[PDB]
């Protein structure tokens, strides 16, 4: 979830193209928490909400 | 067929500086605001979601179609 | 197949209740799967079909 948030501000001050392929790359990211819940039997939607609402900064 | 365009061309400063006396609460146009607004409210899908960066993240997704479509025009 | 394996299973450990086996496991997963799984919660009735044996064993020695 934070690589996903490293990444958002990699992106951003990137200039072209590139920021797009940057954020689908921190797309890929996602899918970590997100397999863990539907093994796990819970909902992974929420868990990797829960996951980048804890936060101060990125690291 | 130049004056067509020419009157047009007038008619979009009478719509604009109409609407600009009546609100002088003035910000840019061209979707400026949106693209800030864009990311502006991913920090919110950062900061808020119980499951709800599924939903500002659309949101604000879709707030920079406008000027992608005011560049794919 | 998998069935029969089982069936092997309780054969040669001990011959009888073979028979037995298949019926019980049947019923586990017509009740309650469908409700459940569409719903979509796998490990949640595992960890319930763990909790299904050892209460079984307890109540083996309050009628034996």
């Amino acid at each position: 979830a934070a690589l996903s948030i490293y990444l958002e501000n990699y992106a951003t001050s990137m200039g072209s193209r590139e920021q797009l392929a940057i954020a689908e790359f921190a797309r890929s990211l996602l899918v970590i928490p997100n397999t863990l819940a539907v093994n796990a039997a819970q909902d992974s939607t929420d868990l990797v909400a829960k996951l980048r609402a804890f936060h101060n900064e990125a690291q | 067929q130049f004056m067509e365009e020419t009157e047009r061309s007038l008619h979009d400063a009478i719509m604009i500086v109409r609407r600009a006396i009546k609100n002088d609460s003035v910000v840019a146009g061209g979707g400026a605001i949106e693209m800030e607004l864009s990311k502006y409210l991913r920090d919110y899908s950062r900061t808020i979601p119980g499951k709800q960066q599924l939903l500002i993240g659309a949101y604000a997704k879709a707030l920079e179609i406008i000027p992608r479509q005011l560049c794919d025009n | 197949k998998s069935m029969i394996e089982i069936s092997r299973t309780q054969d040669e450990e001990v011959g009888d209740g073979t028979t037995s086996v298949i019926i019980l496991a049947g019923e586990m997963l017509s009740v309650a799967e469908h409700f459940l799984e569409q719903q979509m919660h796998p490990t949640v009735v595992i960890s319930a079909y763990r909790k299904a044996l050892d209460d079984m064993i307890s109540t083996l020695k309050k009628i034996s």
